[PDB]
C-alpha cells in the first residue's frame, strides 16, 4: 500500500563499474530497455529512519518537465534492495567537468560554452520555480551532465540526501562565501546558486578548474574567512565582464534570479 | 601496542610525540596553523576537524561545529565531531571518550593522533 515501490534492484543489469569514493559506487548498466548509470550509496549507521527518509526524498528527484533537468528515473528501496540506490539516464559526455577539463577528444568552442551556461540558467530557473525547493542540491560543474546533443542538464541524482553528512563539503569552490558558513536555513538558496553560477562563467571562461591548486580545506577556509575570490580573467568581453560580476555580488540580496539572466544569456548567443 | 609506546620507553615516547607533530604540521600549516605542544592544542577539538578534512579532502562548513570554542561542553562537541568524521573515514570508534581528549589527556590525545598517523602517513 505504499505509493511507490521503486524500481526493482533485480531488473538492474550491472555493466561496468566507473567510480568509488566516500559516497558510493557508479556504474553503467541497463534497465527497461535504457541504458543507465546506477548509484549505489555508502552510508554509515543506516536505519529505518534513514530509508524512509530517503523513500520520500527520491520521488522529488523524479523532473520530467525540463530538457535543461536530468531527473533521476527511480530508486531501490533498501529493503528489500542490499543498498539504497539510484538511477539515471547515461549521459554520453559525462558532466561539464569532465567536458571542460577531462576532454581528450575536442575543445568545446565559446559558442557552446555561452549555450551551456543558458541551459544551466534555464534549468536552475525551472527548479526555483518549485514548492518547496527540492532540499540540498549544490551546484558545479560534476552536478551538470551533457547530453547526446551536447544539452546541458542539472544532475537530480547529485543531490545530497538529509542522511548524508552534511559536515563534509566536497566542491566548495563553487559554494558561496555565506553557504560556508551558515546553515542553509539561514541562507537564501538562489543567491547562493547564484553564486555557483558565476563560478561557472568563471569555469567556462578560463577553462580552469577554480582553486585548482588548493585543497578543498584551504578553498573553503580562505574563501570564508581570508576573502579568496576568482580572479576575473583579462581580455573578455566587458559584458561578460559584468555579467559575471553581478552573478558574484558579495551581498547575496544582490545577485539576480535566474530568471533575470537567462535573457542576458539568451541575446548572448550566437548559434 | 600503545601501552609500550608510552609506558616503558620514556625517550621512545619522545620519539613518537615528535613524529605526530611533524605530521599534523605537514597539514595544519596549509591553513597558516602551527602546531608546538601535542599536550594542549587538540584539546578544543579544532585542530582535530581541520586535520580531517586535510586528510580526508574536504571543507567542513563552520556552522557544522564550533571554530572558537567558548566552553567545556563546545569542545567536547568537537571533540566528539571530529570522532564522527574519523569514523566516516573508515577508522573505527576512537577509544578515548570525548572528555579525555578536553582534558589534555596525553595518552588519549597520542593515541587519537598516531591512528591518524598510521592510516595517512603518505597524504600529501
Ligand atoms: C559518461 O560517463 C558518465 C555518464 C553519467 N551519466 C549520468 N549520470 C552520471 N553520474 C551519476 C552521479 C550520481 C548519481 F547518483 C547517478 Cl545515478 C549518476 C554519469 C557519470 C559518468 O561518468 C562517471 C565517471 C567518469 N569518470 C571520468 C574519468 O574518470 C573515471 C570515470
Amino acid at each position: 500500500m505504499n505509493k511507490h515501490s521503486g524500481i526493482d534492484f533485480k531488473q538492474l543489469n550491472f555493466l561496468t563499474k566507473l567510480n568509488e569514493n566516500h559516497s558510493g559506487e557508479l556504474w553503467k548498466g541497463r534497465w527497461q530497455g535504457n541504458d543507465i548509470v546506477v548509484k549505489v550509496l555508502k552510508v554509515r549507521d543506516w536505519s529505518t529512519r534513514k530509508s524512509r527518509d530517503f523513500n520520500e526524498e527520491c520521488p522529488r528527484l523524479r523532473i520530467f518537465s525540463h530538457p535543461n533537468v536530468l531527473p533521476v528515473l527511480g530508486a531501490c528501496q533498501s529493503p528489500p534492495a542490499p543498498h539504497p540506490t539510484l538511477i539515471t539516464h547515461w549521459m554520453p559526455y559525462g558532466s561539464l567537468y569532465n567536458v571542460l577539463h577531462e576532454g581528450t577528444n575536442f575543445v568545446v568552442d565559446q559558442s557552446q560554452a555561452v549555450k551551456f551556461a543558458l541551459d544551466m540558467a534555464r534549468g536552475m530557473a525551472f527548479l526555483h520555480t518549485l514548492e518547496p525547493l527540492i532540499p540540498r542540491h549544490a551546484l558545479n560543474s560534476r552536478s551538470v551532465m551533457i547530453d547526446e546533443d551536447m544539452t546541458a542538464r542539472i544532475s537530480m541524482a547529485d543531490v545530497k540526501f538529509s542522511f548524508q553528512s552534511p559536515g563534509r563539503m566536497y566542491a566548495p569552490a563553487w559554494v558561496a562565501p555565506e553557504a560556508l558558513q551558515k546553515k542553509p536555513e539561514d541562507t537564501n538558496r538562489q543567491s547562493a546558486d547564484m553564486w555557483s553560477f558565476a563560478v561557472l562563467l568563471w569555469e567556462l571562461v578560463t577553462r580552469e578548474v577554480p582553486f585548482a591548486d588548493l585543497s578543498n580545506m584551504e578553498i573553503g577556509m580562505k574563501v570564508a574567512l581570508e576573502g579568496l575570490r576568482p580572479t576575473i580573467p583579462p581580455g573578455i568581453s566587458p559584458h561578460v565582464s559584468k555579467l559575471m560580476k553581478i552573478c558574484m555580488n558579495e551581498d547575496p540580496a544582490k545577485r539576480p534570479k535566474f530568471d533575470m539572466i537567462v535573457p542576458i544569456l539568451e541575446k548572448m548567443q550566437d548559434k | 601496542a600503545f601501552d609500550t609506546l608510552f609506558d616503558h620507553a620514556p625517550d621512545k615516547l619522545n620519539v613518537v610525540k615528535k613524529t605526530l607533530i611533524t605530521f599534523v604540521n605537514k597539514h595544519l600549516n596549509k591553513l597558516n596553523l602551527e602546531v608546538t605542544e601535542l599536550e594542549t592544542q587538540f584539546a578544543d577539538g579544532v585542530y582535530l576537524v581541520l586535520l580531517m578534512g586535510l586528510l580526508e579532502g574536504y571543507f567542513v562548513p563552520l556552522h557544522s561545529f564550533f571554530l572558537t570554542p567558548d566552553s567545556f561542553e563546545q569542545k567536547v562537541l568537537n571533540v566528539s565531531f571530529a570522532f564522527e568524521l574519523m569514523q566516516d573515514g573508515g577508522l573505527e570508534k576512537p577509544k578515548p571518550r570525548p572528555e579525555d581528549i578536553v582534558n589534555c589527556d596525553l595518552k588519549s590525545t597520542l593515541r587519537v593522533l598516531y591512528n591518524l598517523f598510521t592510516k595517512y602517513r603518505n597524504v600529501e
